[PDB]
RNA sequence: GCUUGAGUCUCGUAGAGGGGGGUAGAAUUCCAGGUGUAGCGGUGAAAUGCGUAGAGAUCUGGAGGAAUACCGGUGGCGAAGGCGGCCCCCUGGACGAAGACUGACGCUCAGGUGCGAAAGCGUGGGGAGCAAACAGGAUUAGAUACCCUGGUAGUCCACGCCGUAAACGAUGUCGACUUGGAGGUUGUGCCCUUGAGGCGUGGCUUCCGGAGCUAACGCGUUAAGUCGACCGCCUGGGGAGUA
């Protein structure tokens, strides 16, 4: 179906969850997979293992497109992200670019207070 | 009558109106008996980042000594004129004449 | 350093992602680190240099 | 940031991420505007950097 | 502060000659010139509390010099404040 | 009278000093639209919350407000509070070089006057983020808290008020003298520069230490050493900085 043959893997690692979205070069999503949607709810959805099985599961569900090349775009910090791109070249993809696209303000908005734990 | 360095980008699609504008601007300087020291037309140069997207734009370096009033109306001329995007006028750093 | 239009020189004194390099790395006596940075910023306004590498 | 595919490579192993953004810069902008704790955190950081 | 041409003009008006630039009438007249010019600046702005501190240093210093010159030669005092239009 | 105190003039230097105006780039939120699909968010774990009315992710376009990454540094400037994108306009001070000029014009200062973070108050705007109050979820024996999800005043602008802070080097101001070392920052002179030169002379500042002082801790040419001038303040704890 529609046979795009090149895409972008936007991986959005945060501290609590990694969410991998495989799209095309136009930016239209072709299929996604989160670490929290792969079993292991909770303290286990923020691990490199959960991110890699999230990326394995996002490599599935884009078989209908015949993607061979993809760029990787990485957001946020997280226990994910590093393992995530590994799972992508464990799934036959030719990984072309690895950009880190974490949003950094140039002293913009005030961050929240928190955490007197 | 103090020194100024004017640069300004021009929309690429109005590049053919560039030297005319230059003349008018220079004419305005000579309206106040101020003199113009260098003047460079840097061609359509590639922008390091997009602006209204609009890549490659046309740069003009000026380096004029003038009284501040004609520089001020030159700034308002750069405000209203839709052709010119990003002017920048600067300091004295007394009169220069060289290339880069 | 004194000048901002020489973007070869300025491009040496900047990292691969558009950020100004500290004088702790490049030597550059503090007076010229200040002129340097201020010239880098005047150049980033003119789009001679980039603010970042994700524009 | 960006690293182009090499002609004969298995792992890109980009270090672009490490030299700048991940470790410090994003973990710093998770929490409060002070003006006060940074003046003392930098004061004791520059007072710890001593022989 | 003040223009070089302006300072030179006031030194030429109030001194014994040029190069007599530290006499008491001359200092008073230069302080006076700057006080009036900054009356024009502080009618606008009005919340430039830093520049005003410089201005009140000028006012106080002018006052000290007028007190000196009053208790040295009173004829120079009356000619001086007569010419500068101060004292109200 | 005189110049060694104080000040004026000439020429430069560095600077987030102040006030007004403009602009730029990242990011957050919101709105509209494309792709796409079952979760997202959150936590120690959870739940409230958002989500098949299509969220989150992702791309495009727009609006708006605030703050200005990197440079950035026991770096700088300011009397103190404090001041951080870039550009213009108005403006204050400091420091240095040689020379000229005035000629004690100086120092401190009760009352007085001015400036004075933040929160707060008044009038009129603005309102993206953050967030007292507040609400819900948890935690707990309880939880009027810490943690989570929302969230109003406020924070932002104009003008006026308030008049305080661990407003702190817990060290009043001004001046003089008294062994050193390593730095930082900003001037400048001289001398093969024949480096990543050498040798000096100022201004501000950081760390360590000698004599001396100190109850000790420590201060130590930026004194808490050795003196002088003037001011402010103290006199056991509480009651009480209260009536």
């Amino acid at each position: 179906r529609k046979q795009v043959s090149d895409g972008v893997a936007h991986i959005h690692a945060s501290f609590n969850n990694t969410i991998v979205t495989i799209t095309d070069r136009q930016g239209n999503a072709l299929g996604w997979a989160t670490a929290g949607g792969s079993g292991f709810r909770g303290s286990r959805k923020s691990t490199p293992f959960a991110a890699q099985v999230a990326a394995e599961r996002c490599a599935d569900a884009v078989k209908e497109y015949g993607i061979k090349n993809l760029e990787v775009m990485v957001k946020g910090p997280g226990p994910g992200r590093e393992s995530t791109i590994r799972a992508l070249n464990a799934a036959g993809f030719r990984i072309t670019n690895i950009t880190d696209v974490t949003p950094i303000p140039h002293n913009g908005c005030r961050p929240p207070k928190k955490r007197r734990v | 009558m103090r020194h100024y360095e004017i640069v300004f980008m021009v929309h690429p699609d109005q590049s053919e109106q560039v030297p005319g504008m230059i003349e008018r601007y220079t004419a305005a300087i000579t309206g106040a008996e101020g003199k113009i020291h260098r003047l460079e037309d840097w061609g359509r140069r590639q922008l390091a980042y997009p602006i209204n997207k609009l890549h490659k734009a046309h740069y003009v370096l000026m380096n004029v000594e003038a009284p501040q009033e004609v520089i001020d109306e030159l700034e308002t001329t750069f405000r209203f004129n839709d052709a010119v995007i990003r002017s920048m006028v600067m300091r004295t750093k007394h009169a220069v004449t060289e290339a880069s | 350093e004194i000048d901002y239009k020489d973007i070869a020189t300025l491009k040496n004194y900047i990292t691969e992602s558009g950020k100004i390099v500290p004088s702790r790395i490049t030597g550059t006596r503090a007076k010229y680190q200040r002129q340097l940075a201020r010239a880098i910023k005047r150049a980033r306004y003119l789009s001679l240099l980039p603010y970042t590498d994700r524009h | 940031i960006k690293v182009r595919e090499n002609e004969p490579f298995d792992v890109a192993l980009r270090r672009f991420k490490r030299s700048c953004e991940k470790a410090g810069v994003l973990a710093e902008v998770r929490r409060r505007e002070f003006y006060e704790k940074p003046t003392t955190e930098r004061k004791r950081a520059k007072a710890s950097a001593v022989k | 502060s003040l223009s070089t041409e302006a300072t030179a003009k006031i030194v030429s008006e109030f001194g014994r000659d040029a190069n007599d630039t530290g006499s008491t009438e001359v200092q008073v007249a230069l302080l006076t010139a700057q006080i009036n010019h900054l009356q024009g600046h502080f009618a606008e702005h009005k919340k430039d509390h830093h520049s005003r501190r410089g201005l009140l240093r000028m006012v106080s210093q002018r006052r000290k010099l007028l007190d000196y010159l009053k208790r040295k030669d009173v004829a120079r005092y009356t000619q001086l404040i007569e010419r500068l239009g101060l004292r109200r």
